[PDB]
């Protein structure tokens, strides 16, 4: 049945 | 208090799925289909975060799958068309020879899909012209930037029209200075 | 022409913070069409349903022990963490407004470009402040991460007045302000 899509997540870029 | 939304759609007859973060309203991004990357709504975010495109397309994935069994667990019960308000206007006020955005601004709208044309005397122009996606809303509809850059003349005149199946005939939105 | 059928669902994650990260509040909506059918609140830890249509997901996700830990931790793993990757950018944000003041019998103070949105706009003829009169437009999001508004105000001015918008906005110290006299 249905199914649970993700929290995503973004990156701090190396500064 | 700040919000950030994660939000996530998909669209069927159209196959159209969208994926993009929200803040306060603002778009922070959101991840281009078919070219399977990750677009920031200001070039000057991509200098500071990066967000695995992929990811997005797993969830598409699975928003996909959930639509189908949705549907029919309503029994096939589709979306009522739910037309937007359009409305046009600058980015600062305008003087003559001085470069300007002309903004379409189309609100409160379901499903996410409208054919937006603008004008420059009559003639539909598609080059410099810009867009976002469909941004979400608390009452679950949706709004949407069209941009047109120019310089403004007495010479020339503008029109942003709008195509929605929950218009009986397209918005004609008119200016000029 | 196209009068096909259309079905759609949508998927939120929305993040609430109060005082910088002090709070943190998760809110994953599910909504069909226009119907929000089943919700994941932080503040309960459980789905619940919000219509009938979600009852059998809301039932069903929460007997997924696994997942819905992982969404318990959300808070923490998904919200702060997305807080801080982009706050530098977002909430530190500051571009500061532009005035601009004109006739439209009515006196227009145009203040655009400017962002975060919290704004004070002002009024005063010859040095007093008027409040009876002022209409507006509201605050308007342009999209591009720039809000922008029109303060009016209707007077019928005697020449040799100095009408006064004046503008307080948390990119600038000092208020800006921007003046008007009319002419014989």
């Amino acid at each position: 049945k249905m199914r649970m899509a993700t929290p995503l997540l973004m990156q701090a870029l190396p500064m | 208090e700040h919000v950030i939304i994660q939000a996530e759609f998909y669209l069927n007859p159209d196959q159209s799925g969208e994926f993009m973060f929200d803040f306060d309203g603002d778009e922070i991004f959101h991840v281009d289909m078919a070219k399977k990357e990750t677009v920031w709504r200001l070039e000057e975010f991509g200098r500071f975060a990066s967000f695995e495109a992929q990811g997005a397309l797993a969830n598409i994935a699975v928003d996909k799958a959930n639509l189908e069994i949705m549907t029919k667990r309503s029994n096939y019960t589709p979306i009522t068309n739910v037309p937007p308000e359009v409305t046009v206007l600058t980015n600062s006020p305008v003087e003559l020879r001085e470069p300007n955005v002309l903004i379409c601004f189309i609100d409160k709208f379901t499903p996410p899909v409208v054919n937006v044309t603008w004008l420059r005397n009559g003639k539909p122009v598609t080059t410099g012209v810009s867009e976002t996606v469909f941004l979400p809303r608390e009452d679950h509809l949706f709004r949407k930037f069209h941009y047109l850059p120019f310089l403004p003349s007495t010479e020339d005149v503008y029109d942003c029209r709008v195509e929605h199946w929950g218009l009986d005939e397209p918005l004609l939105k008119h200016w000029e200075f | 022409g196209d009068t096909r059928p259309r079905f759609l669902w949508q998927l939120k994650f929305e993040c609430h913070f109060f005082n910088g990260t002090e709070r943190v509040r998760l809110l994953e909506r599910c909504i069909y069409n226009q119907e929000e059918s089943v919700r994941f609140d932080s503040d309960v830890g459980e789905y619940r349903a919000v219509t009938e249509l979600g009852r059998p997901d809301a039932e069903y996700w929460n007997s997924q022990k696994d997942l819905l830990e992982q969404r318990r931790a959300a808070v923490d793993t998904y919200c702060r963490h997305n807080y801080g990757v982009g706050e530098s950018f977002t909430v530190q944000r500051r571009v500061e407004p532009k005035v601009t003041v004109y006739p439209s019998n009515l006196l227009v103070c145009s203040v655009s470009g400017f962002y975060p949105g919290s704004i004070e706009v002002r009024w005063f003829r010859n040095g007093q402040e008027e409040k009876a009169g002022v209409v507006s437009t509201g605050l308007i999001q342009n999209g591009d991460w720039t809000f922008q508004t029109l303060v009016m105000l209707e007077t019928v001015p005697r020449s040799g007045e100095v009408y006064t918008c004046q503008v307080e906005h948390p990119s600038v110290t000092s208020p800006l302000t921007v003046e008007w006299r009319a002419r014989s």
